[PDB]
DNA sequence: CACACCGGAAGTCCTAATTAGGCCAT
DNA sequence: GATGGCCTAATTAGGACTTCCGGTGT
């Protein structure tokens, strides 16, 4: 009954001590930073059963996440990303083709 | 069970007259479904062509890619090709 | 429940959200372009598929007796213009 | 030169929709 | 021949990320 999105992962482990090191705020907007990456990442992999994850790769993840909207980029502060708009995200008929006059049959022969 | 329901197949030629004109015929519905679908679902030109081994040729294809096979220029590379010696 | 919610029921219509759309674009036209072989394989049929994407390329498939549709100067040609026609 | 970032493309994973083989009818 | 359909069992995708990276910026 897992359900494990990455940016929720970040707020399980942007919300305890452990982890300190590696994943920290920044103001309280909601913004954050990835200290120590590759190991974030190497929190990620064991998380989803990807022995290979990496920043490499856990960036891209987020990266998408910058068009759908959940967490953007700020310019410069390296490893400090940001989730949009927090604290509110804490929340604790088969032949359609042949009449579509486009489809069209016929013979070989008929090519004269 | 009544039916042995979708049975698994060799990915080669079907050596059997019925099954393959068959089969030739549901697959040729699916593929053509999915080109449909392909090119309204992402709104992209797409261009489908299927000769029966009958010699029906059955043809999809999206407004810009039409002229492929409607005009004369096209019409008859397809003759061309579909007519080459084995 | 599970770990994802599986497949989801689409509406048939063109997809408004790029990314959804991009997305679908890959995973279907993976496919179909397999089903043009599977068929042409299975049955032993000619069989031609082109798939443009909106951001340019052109991909496709074709049979031996149909390649020229795509390979030959006057089909190249044929291809180019079609696409490029105005929209 | 290094290193984060940017993004395109296309490929897992899990599931829940959709196809497509045997067979009989049209 | 070419399809329609049923009964089931194979394959596809949708979503949400992963994998390869070749370009940038700084």
């Amino acid at each position: 009954d897992s359900a494990i999105t990455l940016w929720q992962f970040l707020l399980q482990l942007l919300q305890k001590p452990q982890n300190k090191h590696m994943i920290c705020w920044t103001s309280n907007d909601g913004q954050f930073k990835l200290l120590q990456a590759e190991e974030v990442a190497r929190l990620w992999g064991i998380r989803k059963n990807k022995p290979n994850m990496n920043y490499d790769k856990l960036s891209r993840a987020l990266r998408y996440y910058y068009v759908k909207n959940i967490i953007k980029k700020v310019n410069g502060q390296k490893f400090v990303y940001k989730f949009v708009s927090y604290p509110e995200i804490l929340n604790m008929s088969r032949n359609d083709y042949i009449h579509s006059g486009l489809y069209s049959s016929f013979t070989l022969n008929s090519l004269n | 069970k009544k039916t042995r329901g979708r049975v698994k197949i060799k990915m080669e030629f079907i050596d059997n007259k019925l099954r393959r004109y068959t089969t030739f015929s549901k697959r040729k519905t699916g593929i053509m479904k999915k080109a449909y679908e392909l090119s309204t679902l992402t709104g992209t030109q797409v261009l489908l062509l299927v000769a029966s081994e009958t010699g029906h040729v059955y043809t999809f294809a999206t407004r810009k890619l039409q002229p492929m096979i409607t005009s004369e220029t096209g019409k008859a590379l397809i003759q061309t090709c579909l007519n080459s010696p084995d």
